DNA sequence: GTCCGAAGAGATTCAGAG
DNA sequence: CTCTGAATCTCTTCCACTCCTACCAAGGAC
RNA sequence: UGGUAGGAGU
């Protein structure tokens, strides 16, 4: 048995999931987002992808909102995507979020 | 402790915009000072909004017209 | 903010623009001091400060200073978080080629320069000199020569010969080359080559040059002059917490590259001899190659313990890369995991949840409630109070989780139902309590199984889980309409025990007032649960629309059935309860309740059924014992008889009378017969074992044996399990697959000796390994299927198209494999269905077929109905709601925004674990004979021999469908004439497969076509006839002269003139294959209808499904007729057999090769229809698509996959396979460019060409013509328009390079791509937001 | 105080053949 | 002797969640 | 700490 509400995070700002060793969060694997989006559930998928995993600003804003009785959500951008952007830019390939 | 959604789905057939309208109504209740229309009995705002949608007194057009009335009241207080 | 992601090859100017500084010193942060070095990979000056809002130096460490730089430190005073964003650069002393654009299958740098990749590799590593600006020299600049050859050239030419070494020469050639002039020259060459093989790779070079021209990038940017460095925080030197620091294996590679570059710079300053400088340049280039892609070229540089270093490329691709591990597999907070256990007290929508787990998961909600109520003033006080788990905290917790659903999922999530939402109830313990009925969908087994829980935080997420994911909503599986909840193990056993009758029991013959009286009697013990009685039952039937009328009558039912009637809802009839109520009966009753009374009564009924079944199964006290499994008394006698027979056969073999193979086959047959007899005797003794004496005389009844009760009810076990428990275990196969001669005589009730146990262990281990690998194979197939069909979403509502596929029941020479009503249920019609009464229509054009419409279709029983399908949908980027039809999970047309692609892929991939890896025609029933594609010739005997290669023998019943259809080979005689009914069991057609007869038109003399004396024909002696029979000699066997002339037979009249075929001017000719025995010699009169010659005469598992969806060409494919016409043979067996065909209206020159080892069965004279096979064998789907169109290949793939799935017993609707097929054939090649700007050889998306053609027909310009193309699922996924979806799937490096050179721009709009980005997916509840965003643009 | 299998698809080549 | 076919080599991928237990890694020289 | 294997559970 294990559970986690908020703990440590890695360099990619995801939770380490050392299991019970370092208070890890259960991984929402690739085959689970398929089932989440097969239901047509978009908002749950968005919150699991951004607010509970990588959006550090989203994380702190959501935590502050919950204790105040509000249940809003700021989507933001996951930090894993920015890490990937920097990784690809490091190979001389230009990645840009053009508007 | 509502167990089914089918009866509320009959009001809004898509069952996908039902989530959107119910979320909007529940956000209106729990964030603003709005008090529920259907009587409340120690229930979360989720089920309160769903029960209102079931009774037929809440719809997307109803929410839109209510928002228009609040906008008119707000602009009236300005002058 | 953003709306697209663009890829471009970065210029060195862009690299410098990104950089906030320069890296020159290889040394990283000092080990002895916490301070980062001045010019290291971790530099505070060129990257962010180590401490946020504080400069490294003390004088500027104060937080007040904003955006200031210390004069000596040279470090900004911003937060440390920018250290992840800041990037640096290093200036390489010498240009180095980018590895990705090299050493690849496309060889883009090689394709640009049009010189062999080995030459590039030779030049880069300083082996062969390539010349630039040759000028007046005889040899061209593109050619490459050796170093000694370069010395000879320089002794020949002093200055005009310029040959550079390494990447510098390549960059010089890239700069020198001009794209547009080479483009026009290559286009001219393409116009001049006129050979398709030369067009290959030349069109590729032209496309690469055009992509470089259109994109705003220059080829010289491919050669790397400035190398970016990753931000230091991304590659961290994490402390060990002990001695020394960790190395990310990336800082090591960067250090190596920097050190080599600095050493090369020092050598340049010192002006070292050219050999040493070239060696150092090679070392630096190799270091850069190792940094960018370790192991791409040569062997990967290893840090220690023989573990290759993980380069930058290696940490993007693969399962361990960002794309799979982190972007799509983000770990989630507010989650927990624990062992699961069964709770029968729970309702359907509820689930157990430990108090400690609930307290930990819902902690922020508890804090908020404490702050609102006022017990805790600050967050720290609330945290301390919760850690103390005081009394008030539990009361607050009960309020929080009162109506907050939690998401529960199993470790493997195959179904859509693999994750479901429940309303939690606080329990004590450490195990999650799960509802027994729910566990069927989860595949949970309650044997150490674990399940993770997740908490939806936002209000939208809570509403979403309640509306969609709650277990009460998921009643019907999306794969097929059958219910997903069903009483499984103990509830079904209890219901079966309750609803059963005993011949004599306490309380028999009573007449009761109602079900309450029956319960009262059973409880008080006056009447038994199985006593037959007469109970007055109030039965409600909804004869009126929305109204129920009561019907009361006396019924002959047992006490148990009457007791069960109380929980049944009002609408259902009483006929369902009166039976024995096995598992199928319970499932049917639940489905009937769902059909009649809706959802809420069905949920209440399911809960009541589960409770009642559990209670009465417990009260029954069913148990298993060693006396329950009874061994038949005749087993010993049957075994003795079988052993006597096998000994007799062995004795016959000893004398040599019977061969060893036939002896083994007879032994196998004898043992199979003995096993069948033993099993039948045991089952007969078991099922009616109990004999009850009632009111005097004895009587027989169905036994109450506990094992038999378990088997009959379907609760557990089967016929095979009982056969193994109380009978012969049967013959067991060897690992190779052969059958062991001696079966396992002993059952499991009695002992098994050592040898029999070993024989059993063979198959047991084989099956275990089969399952262990089936898991992984099915997982991979499911992943490919999900990705190939991610984008499909029901976008529009109606297309108004008329094209559709034809639905007919599948008849494989026997009983109906699939009833017609099952395939067409829930699908709309493309065209109005015609009534069997002529000039009348049964069904309108665009009406959706449901149970009632199908039933009305059943009465008229029309076989062929046209149905709109997914592949025929004309809507671009999605399908309409009408083409898809029913949702298969709810009784409704599919809603807009449904993600049908993922549902289809998961439904297909779920049964994958079940799928393992490794004459005369007589009709059974009477009916009318239908014969199609037939050229019958009758002889004196009245038999009819068909000339056509493919002809269909069909049986018509009274209502008209083909009950049984058999393929009739060419040359099969026919018993009874067509159009008349034939009695059952009568052989309609007869033939000898070994010898193929040859059709003739009129009796007369024969002389062989292209007659040559002796070589064409030579008599062969036969012992049976006693006279030599003419046999056409083989082309190789006969001499050259005879083999050059066509071997065939021409009929001639008795007078001597050649016989011409009736109805045509040309003289009759009949095929004579090489080495074919001819029954009637040339110069011998024949009879009408006689034969002129004789010609001598596959996986069902998961790999078959993988091959079907991959559309791989079979090892031995079949050839077909590309264009209809009369067949001809221009040249025979000269290099390769040549076939020419000409259509009637205008002869068309045709060329075709037929291999010798492949037999050719098409007649030389008979006209062949387009798409007819010339060689029997497996058909490649590409040929089917190219010849017979999209509908035929769709039908073929659907039929084959369904036939594979039917054998295992699974049921998957055809709509999902049709969706996958639609996703497969998305690309169309341009037949003719037309007015539109599309290259002829280029391949474009079918939707784009459809849009362009529609725009052109809107104007006066003529549209382009296209040919559809079929691609495998892997190729289709990798060839999608967006590079993000392809990069996340497979082959990240290849697709990234292809997008880099082409400068692709990704518009998102996908499901996987939006998931990667982090936005709302276009499907489901995000559809409204996405369409609003589209409208605002 | 500081520094140096196995399965498949695909690209390339290569031997036959006219 | 160009030029469709067959030989070779060469790259890529082989499920998904945990429980853990260890092995591993830049100096003396200037 | 972090990367590797090693065994095990479903
Ligand atoms: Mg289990």
């Amino acid at each position: 048995m294990h559970a986690r509400s908020t703990g440590s995070y890695s360099l990619v700002t995801q939770q380490p999931l050392g299991g019970k060793a370092q208070f890890g969060g259960q991984r929402f694997g690739e085959m689970e987002v398929w089932a989440l989006e097969a239901y047509g559930a978009a908002y749950t998928l968005q919150e699991m992808l951004t607010v509970k995993s990588d959006d550090v600003n989203g994380r702190t804003k959501m935590y502050k909102n919950i204790v105040d009785g509000n249940h809003q959500m700021e989507p933001g951008m996951p930090e894993s995507f920015n890490v990937l952007l920097k990784e690809i830019r490091s190979l001389g390939i230009n990645i840009e979020l053009e508007d | 402790a509502r167990v089914t959604v089918q009866d509320a789905v009959e009001k809004i057939g898509n069952r996908f915009d039902l989530v959107l309208v119910a979320a909007r109504r529940a956000r209106q209740m729990q964030v603003g000072g709005k008090d529920p229309l259907v009587p409340e009995e120690n229930d979360k705002t989720t089920v309160i909004a769903l029960r209102e949608i079931e009774e037929g007194l809440i719809n997307n057009q109803i929410l839109d017209v209510r928002e228009r009335q609040e906008q008119q009241e707000q602009e009236a207080a300005e002058l | 903010e953003f709306d697209a992601i663009k890829i471009a090859l970065a210029s060195p100017d862009m690299i410098r623009s990104w950089s906030f500084g320069e890296v020159k010193k290889p040394e990283t942060i000092n080990y002895r001091t916490f301070k980062p070095e001045r010019d290291g990979l971790f530099c505070a000056r060129i990257f962010g400060p180590v401490k946020d809002y504080e400069c490294l130096c003390g004088k500027y460490k104060r937080l007040k200073h904003r955006g200031v730089i210390c004069e000596k430190c040279g470090v900004e005073v911003t937060q440390t978080k920018v250290r992840r964003e800041r990037m640096g650069h290093i200036e390489l002393a010498s240009p180095t080629a980018h590895i990705w654009f090299l050493k690849s299958l496309p060889s883009r740098i090689g394709l640009l320069l049009d010189m062999p990749l080995r030459d590039i590799e030779r030049v880069l590593y300083f082996e062969s000199y390539v010349v630039i600006e040759g000028g007046m020299t005889n040899l061209e600049r593109q050619q490459i020569l050796t170093e000694e050859q370069y010395l000879d050239a320089l002794e020949e030419f002093g200055d005009e010969f310029d040959a550079k070494m390494g990447a510098e020469a390549i960059q010089a050639l890239l700069k020198s080359m001009d794209l547009e002039q080479e483009c026009e020259q290559l286009r001219e060459e393409l116009n001049e080559t006129n050979s398709e093989t030369k067009r290959k790779k030349l069109t590729k070079r032209i496309k690469l040059l055009e992509a470089f021209v259109q994109s705003g990038n220059k080829p010289e940017w491919m050669i790397l002059t400035v190398l970016p460095v990753l931000p230091p925080d991304l590659r961290p030197l994490v402390p060990l917490d002990g001695g020394r620091f960790a190395t990310s294996d990336l800082n090591d590679l960067y250090r190596r590259v920097i050190n080599r570059n600095n050493r090369l710079k020092r050598l340049l300053d010192l002006a070292a001899p050219d050999i040493i400088v070239r060696n150092e340049k090679r070392m630096l280039q190799e270091a850069v190659d190792a940094l960018l892609d370790n192991g791409r070229r040569g062997r990967a540089i290893t840090g220690s313990n023989k573990r290759p270093l993980k380069s930058l490329a290696d940490m993007i691709k693969g399962k361990q890369g960002r794309f799979r591990q982190n972007l799509l597999g983000k770990r989630v907070d507010y989650s927990g995991r624990s062992v699961i256990t069964v709770g029968p007290y729970l309702r359907l929508h509820q689930c157990g949840l430990p108090k400690k787990m609930a307290l930990e998961l819902f902690k922020p909600f508890i804090y908020g409630k404490l702050e609102l109520r006022g017990l805790a003033t600050t967050i720290k006080a609330a945290k301390k109070m919760v850690e103390r788990e005081e009394a008030v905290v539990w009361d607050i917790l009960d309020e929080v989780i009162r109506e907050h659903p939690v998401l529960l999922n199993r470790a493997p999530t195959l179904h859509r139902l693999g994750i479901q939402a429940f309303e939690p109830v606080l329990i004590e313990g450490k195990a999650i309590q799960l509802h027994p009925l729910v566990c069927a969908a989860y595949n949970a087994d309650f044997d150490g199984d674990q399940m993770a829980v997740h908490v939806p935080l936002t209000l939208e997420a809570q509403l979403e889980a309640r509306a969609l994911m709650m277990s009460t909503n998921n009643i019907l599986s999306p794969a097929n309409g059958e219910p997903i909840i069903v009483p499984s193990q103990d509830v079904v056993l209890g219901l079966y025990y309750m609803t059963r009758d005993c011949v004599n029991a306490k309380g028999e013959g009573m007449v009761l007032t109602g079900p309450k009286e029956a319960e009262r009697l059973y409880r008080s013990g006056l009447a038994s649960l199985h006593a037959r009685v007469k109970v007055r039952i109030t039965e409600y039937e909804k004869d009126a629309n929305g109204e129920l009328v009561a019907k009361t009558s006396l019924k002959d039912t047992t006490v148990g059935r009457a007791i069960l009637w109380m929980i049944v809802p009002k609408g259902l009839p009483y006929s369902i309860v009166n039976q024995a109520l096995g598992k199928k009966a319970i499932s049917k009753m639940l489905n009937t309740c769902y059909r009649i009374l809706g959802l809420k009564p069905t949920v209440i009924f399911a809960d009541q059924i589960m409770y009642t079944g559990f209670a009465y199964a417990a009260r029954s006290g069913a148990s298993v014992g060693i006396d329950d499994m009874v061994i038949p008394e005749k087993k010993h006698e049957i075994i003795s008889e079988a052993e006597a027979e096998v000994a007799e056969i062995q004795e016959q073999f000893q004398s040599g009378l019977v061969t060893a193979g036939e002896r083994y086959n007879k032994v196998i047959d004898i043992w199979a017969a003995a096993n069948d007899r033993v099993s039948k005797a045991m089952m007969d003794n078991l099922q009616t074992e109990t004999v009850i004496n009632r009111d005097g005389q004895e009587e027989k009844q169905v036994s109450f044996n506990s094992i038999y009760m378990m088997a009959d009810s379907g609760a557990r076990g089967s016929a095979a399990q009982i056969r193994q428990l109380a009978g012969m275990r049967g013959l067991m196969a060897k690992p190779d697959g052969s059958i062991i001669e001696t079966p396992i005589t002993a059952n499991f009730r009695e002992g098994l000796n050592v040898l029999q146990y070993f024989i059993s262990t063979h198959g047991a281990r084989k099956g275990l390994a089969d399952t262990a690998l089936k898991t992984a194979n099915s997982g991979y197939l499911t992943r490919r299927l999900v990705d190939v069909a991610q984008d499909l979403v029901v976008t529009e509502d109606d297309c108004g198209t008329h094209e559709g596929i034809m639905m007919t029941p599948v008849i494989e020479g026997g009983d109906v494999k699939e009833p017609l009503r099952d395939r067409v249920l829930g699908r709309v019609t493309a065209e109005d269905v015609l009534k069997p009464g002529t000039a009348d229509i049964l069904v309108p054009r665009n009406t959706l077929l449901h149970e009632q419409w199908c039933d009305l279709l059943e009465e008229n029983s029309v076989d062929a109905v046209k149905v709109r399908s997914v592949v025929s949908c004309d809507t671009d980027f999605g399908v309409c709601a009408h083409c898809y039809g029913r949702d298969l999970a709810r009784g409704h047309i599919i809603n807009k925004g449904e993600a049908i692609g993922v549902i289809a892929a998961q439904s297909i991939g779920e049964p994958g674990t079940q799928l393992t890896m490794r004459s005369s025609i007589q009709v059974k029933n009477k009916g009318s004979i239908k014969l199609s594609n037939v050229k019958s010739v009758v002889n004196s005997s009245g038999k009819l021999v068909i000339t056509s290669r493919n002809t269909e023998l069909k049986l018509i019943d009274e209502f008209g469908r083909t009950k049984e259809s058999y393929k009739v080979p060419y040359g099969a005689v026919l018993a009874k004439g067509d159009g008349e009914q034939v009695a059952g069991g009568e052989t309609v057609a007869n033939w000898d497969p070994h010898t193929m007869p040859v059709i003739t038109e009129v009796s007369g003399f024969v002389r062989f076509t292209d007659m040559i004396d002796g070589q064409t024909i030579t008599r062969q002696t036969d012992e049976l006839t006693g006279l030599s029979s003419l046999v056409v000699l083989d082309s190789a066997e006969r001499t050259a002269g005879g083999k050059d002339l066509r071997p065939a037979l021409k009929i001639v009249d008795a007078q001597g003139n050649d016989v011409l075929i009736p109805g045509t001017d040309m003289p009759a000719q009949y095929f004579l294959p090489g080495k074919a025995i001819v029954q009637l010699e040339d110069g011998v009169q024949i009879s009408s209808g006689d034969t002129l010659a004789r010609i001598p005469q596959i996986t069902g598992g998961l790999p078959r499904v993988a091959d079907l969806f991959e559309a791989r060409r079979p090892k031995e494919p079949a050839i077909l007729a590309e264009i209809s016409g009369i067949v001809s043979f221009g040249k025979e067996t000269k290099g390769k057999r040549r076939l020419v065909i000409t259509p009637v209206d205008g002869s068309d020159p045709y060329e075709e090769m037929i291999p010798k080892w492949r037999q050719l069965n098409v007649f030389e004279g008979e006209r062949v229809e387009r798409g007819d096979v010339i060689s029997d064998g497996p058909e490649a789907p590409h040929d089917i698509l190219r010849l017979r169109g999209v509908h035929a290949v769709t039908r073929y793939i659907v039929n084959e996959v369904q036939d594979v799935y039917r054998l295992q017993g699974v049921k998957i609707n055809d709509k999902h396979i049709e969706v996958i097929v639609r996703q497969m054939l998305r690309k169309a090649t341009i037949v003719n460019a037309g007015s539109s700007d599309f290259l002829e050889g280029e391949q474009v998306e079918y939707s784009r060409v459809k849009i362009a053609n529609r725009e052109l027909e809107a104007n006066g310009k003529v549209g382009a013509t296209y040919s559809r193309d079929l691609l495998g699922i892997t190729k289709a996924s990798l060839a999608t328009e967006s590079f993000i979806s392809a990069a996340s799937f497979q082959e990240t490096t290849r697709v990234l390079t292809e997008a880099a050179v082409a400068g692709k721009r990704d518009e998102l709009r996908g499901l996987k791509e939006n998931v990667i980005v982090g936005r709302l997916i276009p499907a489901g509840t995000g559809y409204a937001y996405h369409q609003d965003r589209m409208r605002r643009r």
